């Protein structure tokens, strides 16, 4: 497994996924960094140091993104998994363990956002993600550690 | 019972309504183009009504509405008001604007629903070479964005002519209206006055 090719392949994958969210319209127009209250679980931009936490960071957001209708969203959580996975085998190749990571526990309070404001949830948790992947791609060159 | 020594019924089962933490009143506005909108908001932070001045206003969570619109009416209730309503344009699956009212930089996740929706509906009339039935045909092309909408044409007849200014009558008509090939919808009146 060539460790420089599959580096690549993930940066490209990130800037994919940031294209598909600036294609939707309504994402663009939102404040990544302003706080909503509600959404405070969804992982927003708070230091991501380390590649343990970029995996349970990328895990939450695809158990969120797999409970809204959405095509576009589907996609989204097919290529965060394929994210996923190139960060396992590049921490195989830097010869760190990493845990497959469980989404959340907490999916109990999930529901009652979705079904009062749809809206909000949607925007805010892909302009989220959009952030979370943006740090994550700044810090992939500075030698993540697990 | 009303009248009469009647006997007291058995309690009903009770019934428990919970509320949410912010209020908007009204909560939805359908309105159309060109007109003025005023909503109203009480926000509540930890069981305690946040005063009016600290109350601001975001559209769809994008930009922050401008304090000339804001309006203190209470202490506890602010308002915005809305003056020469464009149509709101689709942004993707949500036909609506979001307004949010917030309690400063910090806002919350309900909002209130704005439908400004397309109307303008030209319906043409046209009269038979016989002068016996009137087709009118009106196109469908401004309202396929919204499902689950009906619609119906509604007629009121005068007894003689038209008056200078169209209005709407409370004592209507529907027509029956068939859609054609050509995406309208006709309306046969038979006999014709």
């Amino acid at each position: 497994v060539p460790i420089q090719k599959v580096q690549d392949d993930t940066k490209t994958l990130i800037k994919t996924i940031v294209t598909r969210i600036n294609d939707i319209s309504h994402t663009q127009s939102v404040s990544s960094k302003q706080k909503v209250t509600g959404l405070d679980f969804i992982p927003g931009l708070h230091p991501i140091l380390t590649l343990s936490k970029m995996d349970q960071t990328l895990a939450v957001y695809q158990q969120i993104l797999t409970s809204m209708p959405s095509r576009n969203v589907i996609q989204i959580s097919n290529d965060l998994e394929n994210l996923r996975d190139l960060l396992h085998v590049l921490a195989f190749s830097k010869s760190c363990h990493l845990p497959w990571a469980s989404g959340l526990e907490t999916l109990d309070s999930l529901g009652g956002v979705l079904e009062a404001s749809g809206y909000s949830t949607e925007v805010v948790a892909l302009s989220r993600l959009q952030g979370s992947l943006q740090d994550m791609l700044w810090q992939l060159d500075l030698s993540p550690g697990c | 019972r009303l009248d009469g020594p009647g006997i007291w019924s058995d309690w009903s089962t009770p019934r428990v309504f919970t509320t949410q933490d912010v209020i908007y009143f009204p909560p939805k506005i359908l309105t159309s183009v060109g007109s003025n909108v005023s909503f109203h908001c009480i926000y509540k932070k930890e069981n305690k009504i946040v005063p009016s001045k600290e109350i601001v206003w975001w559209m769809n969570l994008a930009e922050k509405i401008p304090q000339s619109q804001y309006d203190v009416v209470s202490d506890h209730v602010s308002k915005v008001t809305f003056f020469n309503l464009n149509e709101t344009k689709p942004r993707g699956k949500f036909t609506y604007d979001a307004v949010y009212c917030c309690n400063e930089h910090e806002c919350h996740h309900r909002y209130a629903e704005l439908y400004v929706i397309d109307v303008n509906i030209n319906i043409s009339c046209e009269t038979d070479g016989y002068l016996t039935k009137m087709t009118c045909r009106w196109s469908t092309s401004t309202i396929q964005s919204l499902a689950e909408s009906t619609l119906q044409l509604r007629y009121h007849r005068s007894s003689l002519y038209c008056s200078d200014i169209p209005s709407i009558h409370p004592i209507s008509e529907p027509k029956d209206c068939y859609l054609q090939s050509d995406g309208f919808y006709e309306c046969i009146f038979q006999p014709i006055f």
